[PDB]
């Protein structure tokens, strides 16, 4: 059971940093890849980006890269930091795996292929409110 | 123009790819062996030849 | 969003919005309202284990048919979100997951 | 062969109006050899 | 006859500039249309 526990403050004010973790258990952390996936009420699922073994966090052009994602191997958790929380950040934040799928339509010599990202196991998510309420 | 039309290129349907020529490596190697043999016979008897 | 009304039984066809510009590799998801979603069909033919046979993928013939999801004998468990995440080569990296469509089964005893 | 090729090319369509300012872009959405060129051309009229 | 017609049509005047938007109205009175249009002069 790879259960992706996530815990956040739950209360946040505009223009500050949000912190939600992604605890991994039941399976190792070097075998596969994990990412972050969110969802806003009234909108479809939104994706914070993806982090792979090389740790070069490929961020979201649709989120201005105003988000900070990382991971820690000691505590065995995936790290997501949301600095400068926008008032639109009232959303649920899941946690996702990342299968480095290979989709080749030509030859491999000429780079006539591309990688498609497959997701298999997802988390449960927590909802946060960004306002003066606390 | 009047009574004038040029055939342009339309959208390339499917993935954008490139023309490619496939030569069996074995056939090419064996034919290169035959040519290099005659080349060595033409130029001396047996000499270093780099294609 | 596209609310689809489908009678119980028989067959249902779910086609998504984005056109298959070039060869496509679609991903279909099941976002039940409230709980965590799952994946149904990937690589346009490969359906992962733990999925009922009532959902069949759409093989690619390099053209023609779009990214269609087939429902064979809908039941009470299919009231959820269908997501067409298509990796068309022409559109480059499919960073976006696309929109959302909802099926709301009618004629349900 | 030169004469035959030239003769078979004489009656076909001449492309002197193709010389024009080509406002041209790329076709590869992500990471040339395929240039989407938009330009002006004289129609029938 | 085809070849004769072709060869004699060659040296005479080509009318490629006649293709233009003919602003044409009904002649004073169909079968006859009074058209005013544009033409390139010597210059
Ligand atoms: C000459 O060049 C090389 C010499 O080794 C080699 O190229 C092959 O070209 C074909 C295309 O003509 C490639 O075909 C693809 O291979 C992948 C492999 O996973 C398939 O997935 C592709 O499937 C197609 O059809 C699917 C269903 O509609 C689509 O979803 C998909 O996008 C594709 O359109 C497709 O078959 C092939 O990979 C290469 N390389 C090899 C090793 O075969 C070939 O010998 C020659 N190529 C020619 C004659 O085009
Ligand atoms: C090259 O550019 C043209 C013009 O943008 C593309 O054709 C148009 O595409 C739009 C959609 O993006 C259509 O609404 C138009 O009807 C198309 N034609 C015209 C006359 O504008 C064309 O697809 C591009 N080619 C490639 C391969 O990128
Ligand atoms: C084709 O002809 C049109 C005629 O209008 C050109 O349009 C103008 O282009 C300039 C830039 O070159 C713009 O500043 C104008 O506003 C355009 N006018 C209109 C009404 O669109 C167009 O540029 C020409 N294209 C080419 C390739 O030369
Ligand atoms: C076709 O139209 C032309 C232009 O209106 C006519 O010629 C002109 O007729 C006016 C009188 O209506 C004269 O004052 C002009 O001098 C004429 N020529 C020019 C250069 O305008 C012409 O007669 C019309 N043909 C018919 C048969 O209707
Ligand atoms: C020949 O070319 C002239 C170029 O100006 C055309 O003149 C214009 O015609 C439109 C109607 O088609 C008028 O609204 C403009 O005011 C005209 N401009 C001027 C400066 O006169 C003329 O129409 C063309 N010939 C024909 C018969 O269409
Ligand atoms: C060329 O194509 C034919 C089939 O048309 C095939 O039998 C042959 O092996 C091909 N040759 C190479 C070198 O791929
Ligand atoms: C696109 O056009 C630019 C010039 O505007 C050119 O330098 C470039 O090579 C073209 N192709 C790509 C892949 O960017
Ligand atoms: C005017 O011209 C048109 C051209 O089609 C013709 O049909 C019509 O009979 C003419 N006269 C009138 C009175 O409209």
């Amino acid at each position: 059971q790879v259960q992706l526990q996530e815990s956040g403050p739950g209360l946040v004010k505009p223009s500050e940093t949000l912190s939600v973790t992604c605890s991994v258990s039941g399976d190792s952390m070097n075998n596969y890849y994990w990412t972050w996936i969110r969802q806003s009420p009234g909108k479809g699922l939104e994706w914070i980006g993806y982090i792979s073994d090389r740790e070069s966090a490929t961020y979201n052009p649709s989120l201005n890269s105003r988000v900070v994602i990382s991971r820690d191997t000691s505590k065995n958790q995936l790290s997501l930091k949301l600095n400068s929380v926008t008032p639109a950040d009232t959303a649920v934040y899941y946690c996702a795996t990342a299968r480095r799928g290979q989709r080749i339509y030509g030859v491999v010599s000429f780079g006539e292929f591309f990688y498609y990202y497959s997701m298999d196991v997802w988390g449960k998510g927590t909802t946060v409110t960004v306002s003066s309420a606390s | 123009g009047p009574g004038q039309a040029f055939y342009a290129t339309g959208d390339i349907i499917g993935d954008i790819r490139q023309a490619h020529c496939n030569v069996s490596k074995a056939t090419w190697n064996e034919t290169l062996g035959k040519v290099v043999k005659q080349l060595r016979k033409h130029f001396g008897n047996n000499t270093i030849i780099r294609f | 969003v596209r609310p689809l009304s489908v009678a119980l039984g028989e067959t249902a066809r779910i086609s998504c919005g984005r056109q298959a510009l070039g060869s496509r590799a679609v991903q279909w998801y099941q976002h039940r309202p409230g709980q965590a979603p799952i994946l149904l069909i990937y690589n346009n033919q490969d359906r992962p284990s733990g999925i009922p046979e009532r959902f069949s993928g759409t093989p690619d013939i390099n053209f023609g048919t779009r990214a269609t999801l087939t429902i064979s004998g809908v039941e009470a468990g299919d009231e959820a979100d269908y997501y067409c995440h298509m990796w068309d080569s022409r559109s480059g990296f499919s960073w976006s997951f696309g929109g959302a469509t909802r099926l709301t089964v009618l004629g349900q005893p | 062969i030169i004469s035959l090729w030239d003769q078979s090319l004489k009656p076909c369509v001449k492309l002197t109006p193709l010389c024009v300012t080509l406002q041209c872009t790329n076709v590869t959405n992500n990471i040339g050899e395929l240039k989407n060129c938009s330009f002006n051309m004289t129609t029938e009229l």
